[PDB]
């Protein structure tokens, strides 16, 4: 079927990579077919390693390159 | 010729019982245990008879 | 299709999209243009020039620009 | 469907290492776990090279179809029954 | 307020479109469809501000498109 | 049939008045050319076939690191019959 | 209308194409797909600066291309059917 | 002539290539070891037969008469019960089509051989058991679900003979839903009894249990069936279908969603009308309706057949349909993957329970990683003779390591340990060869996890022995000799 | 294996039908099971068109009861074609002295 | 589960301040109050100031319709 097997990553620890040179790092609870994400305890990396908190977010699909996992599935 | 038949099941399934006072109502060979050619040839190569076997 | 199906497994030149080539013995494709190439090489342009080996490379169709023949089929 | 003989082969491809590139220049070897037909990957027990040298091991990595732009097979499957 | 009913709002009003690439257009606009094509009428360009000049009656192709936004 | 109501109603009646008055058009391209035409047929992809046309740019390549700039003065040459592909469109004008 | 369809009557002349990054190919043609992709045989290159070349067959994937260049022995009025 | 078996001399043509089944053979995650056990006659034989055909094309079964493949003694053969534990290896898709290694130990069924399941047993990971739809479990059938599970082996079970429900008792769909949960419910309770773990329930819904007939090469699992009306239908998430297709989950047609609850006192089950309904619609009307209205029902299967076909005799045409309706035995797959574990995962428990030093050994931890560059470790079960009875092949699993042609190797009697080591010999190991049941394929090497035919280690093997290199593994042991099951 | 076959005896019936000679099933489930069934209403429907595969087709004709009964007749009646003999080849009588008669018959016939 | 198309139609009854982050154009973003989505993640943002971070200045725009595709995050901020 059309979604993404993505079901074994949730609840564990993502850090992602996004598109334009972009870091993130979360804990996982989210998916539909087009692999658009809901991350939680979602920090922001800058450049310059100055790290920010935010609170829940939406990630558009297209934007994802790679999608990691910081502690084991 | 009359070398080959093909016949329609409504047919079969009449004439089988037509013939059914000959046919034995046997559905499976088990009844033949020691009854069969292969159990004579036995009581032929040794010298030693089934109880309702040829001799 | 019946262009492309003349070309199977002869020795195929590709072009991709960031400019790299590929030369390789071709033997599958699909609708959406994917690849297999197969003994490979890949291969970069006195002006400096490099030849880099690959294994029965998968080629997603997004990449593909053009693709060329020079050789006789490795029969 | 008509889903051809490519993406058979990257299913056929799987439990055994594979070496992939993204569009941004990094190359994963890895070893595959499953493959989607769009070609999302999940890859195990990953060395990455990076564009511009370095070297990291990873633990788990899922790779998003239309961002590959090569994967190299291992070399065996040309013998496979798809071919 | 729905992005649907929203354009057929706009329609008519002045309107000013910003691309991508940077260039950014003011127009009264002129219909809108299925996809977000736009047509709008006695336009002017903007390049970094300076205005380009009046290019008569455009037509912009909806993959172009970033914000539109609506002018006082 | 569903289409000509939609190229006689919408955005896309720029392109199909385009024809019948045989107005030029001037087109702007991703590569910054502009290319002016006067468009002979099309479909929903903005596809166009294109004559009497004329590709003006300003060539100053990356190649020079400097020396490619000295070169603003542009160029015109005259393409008598093309076809053109729909994406490579970003915008597009009426010249009247 | 479905101006791909008029890119397979077109068969058997001769054209240039430019495609997106600065190739241009001249070519005569034959095949055309529904994804417009061109198939060209007896086929000249010229690369982005770089020299040309000549090559016996080219096959050139339908979004790469920008504008053909038709030639002018096209009367155009049969494609209006 | 002294020629009294039934071996093939020259290799059958095959669907694949040989040196693809050669490369699978280092990938020690795709080979799967299975055995197959179960009571006398319920159809374990006239099943292998089937994949032989799927996967051999110019074998064929005889018309009039059963191509008993894997019973290659004329005594076998001339009783009609197997009396050796034949192996057999091939390469058989998925549903997927990924192609996976199967070594696949045919047994014996009759209570006095067992001898032979459990030698075959021991060089397994796992079982398929195979019960008669018609009779159920059976005297034998217990007594296997008993000694594998004390084995630790993975169990899932196979439901043969389904046929002999349609044509043979005539039991309406309902009832003959009833009868299998029936034969479901008395293995399940079998099981629990003996196990201590509770999480290997198996049933219909889980994959692990699939429903066959082995005459007319019909096999199926709830997947493999949706799989079949996901491809004509389109646009089913098939994985999810399977899921609904057993127990008491009832379709209501007017919402088209599926409901734990009757919408009628009609309302047939998800199982009976999906399943089974069209099952029976098939074979009654090959058996019934050949003349009037089987092509016209074909059509709707999208089932062609040439006017040289339409005149074959019942048994014949009614495999023959079937073979082109379901296909590959793919459902047999799906079941056998993912619930038989692989030598890799499966190596840890196997280690534990056979061998005497235990995990805690340093070559018990190298075993476990089932490296087959690690020391040679190899495990001889069971002696097979040669053509012309003179000599004798060791067979056995290459649990570690990697045996070479000509190579060098120390063989361990049953009785050797570090303190007694004159039941030790060293041998000169000869031709080996990958088994398949009627023809043989010489290999030069086998790595770790695969089946092995060995020549001229024969000597000094009573039974079992340990094959381990002369001058490494110094403190190598031997596993248990085998504690049969009576 | 005991062939099993049920003779059904009058073709009024329909011809699958749980016939009394077949011991009744005792099972029905008391200690009723909870296995993994999907929740009601989980997001799972058909597409429009899915169907029973067969179900325009009638699940018995008259010919089943018939036809089913061929399956286990002897050797020239369970078969759709075959090859004509010569008259002299056909045993008629064959199948009866094959089988143990019942001994309370006189002793010359017996031997 | 956590659906993405019902945690945007949250942020919608709230009212939320939201800043949006756009592809490719890592220096822009915008930081809009929020009604809207058709099913491609369209959204309308009524206050949808531009932060042009070399700058740091904030230029000011209507009520602003941002197309889908141009998306990535969607972070929560304060008003
Ligand atoms: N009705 C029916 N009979 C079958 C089927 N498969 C096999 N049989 C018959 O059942 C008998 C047993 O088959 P085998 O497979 O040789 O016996 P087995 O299961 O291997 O057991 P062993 O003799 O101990 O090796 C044979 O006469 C087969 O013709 C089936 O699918 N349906």
């Amino acid at each position: 079927a059309h979604p993404p097997e993505l079901k074994k990553f949730m609840d564990k620890k993502l850090s992602l990579k996004l598109n334009g040179g972009r870091h993130v790092q979360g804990i996982l609870r989210g998916f539909d077919p087009f692999m658009n994400l809901v991350i939680d305890e979602c920090v922001e990396m800058a450049t310059s390693g100055q790290q920010n908190n935010i609170g829940m977010v939406v990630i558009r699909g297209n934007s994802i390159i790679m999608l990691e996992a910081l502690e084991r599935v | 010729t009359y070398q080959r038949w093909q016949f329609t099941l409504p047919m079969m399934s009449t004439l089988y019982r037509l013939a059914n006072q000959l046919l034995t109502d046997l559905v499976d060979d088990n009844y033949f245990y020691l009854f069969d050619l292969k159990a004579f040839f036995t009581s032929k190569a040794l010298n030693m008879a089934i109880p309702g076997g040829p001799k | 299709s019946s262009k492309m199906l003349q070309h199977i497994d002869y020795r195929m030149r590709c072009i991709l999209q960031d400019g790299r080539i590929f030369i390789g013995t071709f033997k599958a494709f699909d609708k959406h243009m994917n690849l297999i190439l197969c003994d490979c090489d890949e291969f970069r342009k006195a002006e400096r020039e490099e030849k880099r080996v690959l294994g029965l490379v998968l080629l997603r169709g997004e990449n593909l620009v053009s693709m060329t023949v020079e050789g006789p089929p490795p029969k | 469907m008509s889903i051809g003989v490519p993406i058979k082969v990257l299913h056929e491809a799987e439990g055994h290492i594979v070496t992939c590139e993204t569009n941004t220049g990094e190359v994963y070897r890895g070893k595959l776990i499953e493959a989607e037909d769009n070609m999302n990957c999940q890859m195990s027990n990953i060395t990455v090279t990076y564009r511009d040298g370095r070297v990291a091991q990873l633990e788990q990595v899922y790779i998003r179809g239309s961002k590959i732009r090569f994967l190299i097979l291992p070399d065996m499957l040309k013998n496979a029954p798809m071919l | 307020l729905n992005p649907k009913p929203f354009l057929n709002g706009l329609t008519g009003k002045p309107v000013m479109v910003k691309l991508k690439w940077g260039m950014e257009y003011k127009g009264y606009l002129v219909s809108v469809d299925g996809y977000m094509n736009m047509q709008l009428a006695n336009t002017e360009e903007y390049i970094d501000g300076a205005l380009s000049g009046h290019l008569g009656e455009v037509l912009i192709r909806c993959n172009n498109v970033l914000y539109i936004r609506g002018v006082e | 049939k569903r289409e000509e109501e939609e190229f006689n109603t919408g955005p896309l009646s720029v392109l199909t008045q385009s024809v019948k008055n045989n107005t030029q058009v001037l087109i702007n391209c991703r590569n910054n050319k502009k290319l002016l035409g006067r468009v002979k047929a099309f479909d929903r992809h903005c596809n166009m076939v294109l004559e009497n046309v004329k590709e003006m740019w300003t060539e100053v390549p990356k190649s020079g690191k400097g020396k490619k700039k000295s070169k603003p003065v542009n160029k015109d040459r005259y393409i008598s019959k093309m076809f053109l592909r729909g994406d490579s469109v970003i915008v597009v004008l009426r010249n009247p | 209308m479905k101006l791909v369809r008029f890119l397979m009557k077109l068969s058997h002349e001769t054209v240039t194409i430019e495609l997106k990054n600065g190739t241009q190919v001249h070519g005569t043609i034959t095949g055309v797909d529904v994804s417009m992709n061109t198939h060209l045989k007896a086929v000249k290159m010229t690369l982005k600066n770089r020299e040309p070349v000549q090559l016996e067959t080219l096959s050139i994937r339908g979004n790469n291309i920008r504008y053909f260049i038709l030639p002018d022995s096209l009367p155009l009025d049969t494609l209006l059917v | 002539t002294k020629k009294f078996t039934l071996m093939e001399q020259t290799l059958p043509v095959t669907v694949y290539e040989m040196d693809f089944l050669a490369d699978l053979m280092d990938n020690s995650e795709l080979i799967r070891n299975v055995t197959l056990c179960g009571h006398l006659h319920h159809g374990k034989t006239c099943f292998v037969d089937c994949l032989i055909e799927q996967t051999h094309p110019e074998i064929r079964k005889r018309y009039d008469q059963d191509l008993c493949y894997t019973d290659i003694l004329f005594t076998e053969q001339e009783r009609g019960v197997g009396i050796k534990s034949t192996p057999v290896t091939v390469v058989l898709p998925d549903t997927k089509g990924k192609s996976y290694l199967f070594n696949i130990m045919d047994t014996p069924g009759h209570v006095n051989f067992s001898d032979e399941v459990t030698a075959g047993l021991r060089i397994s990971d796992g079982v398929v058991l195979f019960i008669d739809a018609a009779e159920g479990v059976m005297l034998n059938t217990e007594r296997l679900i008993k000694h594998a599970v004390q084995e630790r082996l993975a169990v899932t079970v196979c439901i043969n003979k389904i046929d002999r429900l349609i044509l043979e008792l005539k039991l309406p769909p309902t009832d003959a839903y009833y009868k299998l949960r029936h034969i479901v419910d008395e293995v399940n309770g079998l099981i629990s009894m003996y196990s201590t773990d509770e999480n290997l329930i198996l049933s219909p819904l889980l994959g692990n249990v699939c429903f066959s007939s082995s005459q007319y090469s019909i096999c199926f699992t709830l997947g493999s069936f949706a799989k079949i009306y996901a491809d004509t239908f389109g646009d089913i998430n098939y994985q999810e279908f399977a899921k609904r297709l057993w127990g008491d989950i009832y379709f209501n047609p007017k919402t088209r969603k599926f409901t734990k609850k009757a919408p009628t006192s009609s309302s047939q089950r998800s199982f009976v009308e999906f399943i089974l309904e069209p099952l029976y619609k098939i074979l009654a009307q090959v058996v019934g309706d050949v003349d009037t209205s089987l092509p016209r029902t074909l059509d709707e299967l999208g089932i062609h057949l040439t006017k040289e076909e339409l005149k074959l005799n019942i048994r014949p045409l009614l495999r023959l349909v079937c073979k082109k309706f379901f296909g590959e035995f793919t459902g047999f797959v799906d079941m056998c993957v993912q619930h038989i574990p692989s030598p890799k995962v499966g190596a840890k428990p196997k280690i534990e329970h056979t061998y005497t030093g235990g995990v805690d050994s340093d070559l018990g931890e190298a075993m476990s990683d089932c490296d087959p560059d690690g020391p040679l470790m190899c495990h001889t079960t069971k002696m097979y003779s040669t053509d012309d009875g003179v000599q004798f092949h060791a067979f056995g699993r290459v649990l570690s390591g990697t045996i070479h042609a000509g190579q060098p190797v120390k063989v361990l009697g049953e009785n050797y340990t570090l303190e007694d080591e004159e039941d030790s010999q060293i041998c000169t190991v000869g031709r080996l060869w990958i088994s398949v049941a009627r023809y043989h394929i010489e290999v030069n090497r086998v790595p770790a996890g695969n089946w092995v035919l060995i020549e001229g280690v024969d000597q000094p093997i009573v039974k079992t022995a340990t094959i381990t290199e002369p001058r490494g593994n110094e403190e190598a042991q031997i596993f248990r000799p085998l504690k049969f099951n009576t | 294996p005991n062939v099993v076959f049920i003779k059904t005896e009058d073709p009024d019936l329909p011809a699958f039908y749980f016939d009394p000679l077949i011991n009744p099933i005792s099972h029905r489930h008391s200690v009723k099971s909870q296995e993994p069934l999907p929740d009601d209403d989980e997001e799972f429907e058909l597409p429009e068109f899915v169907e029973p595969f067969l179900k325009d087709t009638p699940l018995y004709t008259d010919n089943t009861a018939n036809g089913i009964a061929l399956l286990w007749a002897p050797r020239p009646f369970n078969l759709r074609s075959g090859r004509t003999r010569r008259a002299l080849d056909i045993p008629l009588v064959k199948n009866w002295y094959r089988e143990h008669c019942p001994a309370g018959q006189p002793v010359k016939v017996r031997v | 589960m956590v659906q993405p198309i019902n945690l945007i139609f949250r942020y919608l009854q709230n009212r939320s301040r939201i800043q949006v982050w756009l592809y490719e154009q890592v220096n822009m973003r915008i930081e809009g109050c929020i009604i809207g989505f058709d099913e491609y993640m369209n959204l309308v943002l009524d206050d949808a100031e531009e932060i042009h971070s070399k700058t740091k200045s904030r230029k000011q725009l209507g009520r602003i319709m941002l197309k889908g595709d141009n998306i990535t995050l969607l972070q929560s901020v304060s008003n």
